[PDB]
DNA sequence: GCCGCCCTGGAGAATCCCGGTGCCGAGGCCGCTCAATTGGTCGTAGACAGCTCTAGCAACCGCTTAAACGCACGTACGCGCTGTCCCCCGCGTTTTAACCGCCAAGGGGATTACTTCCTAGTCTCCAGGCACGTGTCAGATATATACATCC
């Protein structure tokens, strides 16, 4: 059975264990338990869908199919997370 | 079957969803209009003493053909971008061995470079056409090398009234351009050049779209007017014609003996 | 007499330094060019004054009473120590996919310019909805009076 589906579902597993370890090293974490990574993936997925839904709403207001960087900036700004370096 | 969740609808609408080792091959053959011609060509070339390369632009369609030959039961070998170079060398040496049981060798069209030797094969089936005609020319020259002992026959598979029509039209225009600039500047005819350039430009401004599978064939300007003709093929083959009594008895006995040996 | 071995001098080549000349980053200069400036006019936003009525404030009173406070006791819990085991970390090895560089055509979207028309601003007039006050009315509540009854 060489044929399969083109779509992929484990794209949350693309945020690998050493990436979460590096993000914890930037946060000053010395020791990490093994159950941290699934919780971190769930938290990142929740945050990403919260930002992406607002960005998509900003995109469909402009009658567009392309999510620009300014829509992401506005979506982050509305929830209280202002991001610099992309608004100019 | 390149689309997701499309084999299930064909299996549940025609073979009533049981998928019992025989209607899967029927769905593979009768889902696409290229596959009935491919099956007839494969049976005819297996009947004769021919070996065939099959070139595709997609590796997922190569997976579809590999599954078709797996359920069909034909010794095939494969090459695309996923196969590393050691297994590529192994497969090319296995296909070119004099004691080879392989019959069909599948390629993705743009892989392998110009250094693939495919001496032993005779027929080339271009399943999907390329935008660049030089890619298809290199695909045909994989088997049409210096010292070839057999008449190389190329079959190009085209879906009627589809988007592949303008693919072939753009490929024909690019071949016309290459024959204009490159082929007429190689290495009393200057007067007839002003007529034959006009003739080839009238060919370039005209649309090509207005004993059929024979592996045989019985001044240079008329040579280029060949291999641009369109040979329309009509199958009119229903659901129960394929997998004949020889193939159905072999498929049912193999399925019945598999339950006895479990595994 | 003839042949082989040890000691010392001057000429040929490699390297450092300096001068002439060409290339990358940045600043002065020029040209377009559109938005800030200047000048004038006018309407109105807001400052100012005035009167009326209500809330706040400083400092005191008096009374009540429930909350705050102090103290004694007791015991529950924070914390320290020890064991243990398990799970995470460090490291070596193998795989694998990210990354970068490539087609191949086509659509999405950002601009520039132009046309058109629908819709919202503006103005005038008017009327009814909202805010306030009041007469009236039916449901809820308390007691007046008469009848059956126990001791």
């Amino acid at each position: 059975a060489k044929r399969h589906r083109k779509v992929l579902r484990d794209n949350i597993q693309g945020i690998t264990k050493p990436a979460i370890r590096r993000l914890a090293r930037r946060g000053g974490v010395k020791r990490i338990s093994g159950l941290i990574y699934e919780e971190t993936r769930g938290v990142l997925k929740v945050f990403l869908e919260n930002v992406i839904r607002d960005a998509v709403t900003y995109t469909e207001h402009a009658k567009r199919k392309t999510v620009t960087a300014m829509d992401v900036v506005y979506a982050l700004k509305r929830q209280g997370r202002t991001l610099y370096g992309f608004g100019g | 079957y390149l689309f997701d969740n499309a084999e299930e609808r064909v299996l549940q609408k025609f073979g009533d969803g049981k998928m019992t080792r025989e209607n899967v091959l029927r769905g593979l053959i009768m889902s696409s209009g290229k596959m009935v011609l491919l099956d007839q060509l494969l049976t005819r070339l297996k009947k004769d003493g021919h070996r065939v390369l099959i070139f595709s632009q997609m590796v997922r369609m190569l997976d579809i053909l590999g599954d078709y030959l797996s359920i069909k039961g034909i010794n095939f070998q494969r090459l695309d971008g996923t196969v590393p170079s050691a297994q590529r060398r192994i497969s090319i040496d296995h296909f070119n061995s004099p004691d080879s049981n392989d019959f069909v060798f599948l390629l993705s069209t743009r892989a392998g470079g110009l250094g693939i030797n495919l001496m032993t094969a005779d027929t080339v089936v271009i399943f999907d056409s390329d935008w660049n005609p030089q890619a298809d020319l290199q695909a045909m020259a994989r088997a049409h090398r210096i010292g070839q002992k057999n008449h190389v026959m190329v079959y190009r598979l085209v879906s009627k009234d589809t988007v592949e029509e303008e693919v072939l039209e753009r490929a024909r225009k690019k071949m016309i351009l290459e024959y204009a600039i490159i082929s007429l500047g190689v290495t009393k005819k200057n007067e007839p050049n002003a007529g034959e350039l006009s003739a080839i430009l009238k060919f370039g401004a005209g649309n090509m779209f207005t004993d059929v599978l024979n592996h045989a064939e019985d001044l240079g300007g008329e040579e280029f007017l060949k291999q641009f003709e369109v040979t329309d093929y009509k199958a009119d083959i229903d659901w129960d014609d394929i997998i004949p009594e020889e193939e159905l008895k072999k498929l049912q006995d193999e399925e019945q003996k598999r339950k006895d040996e479990e595994y």
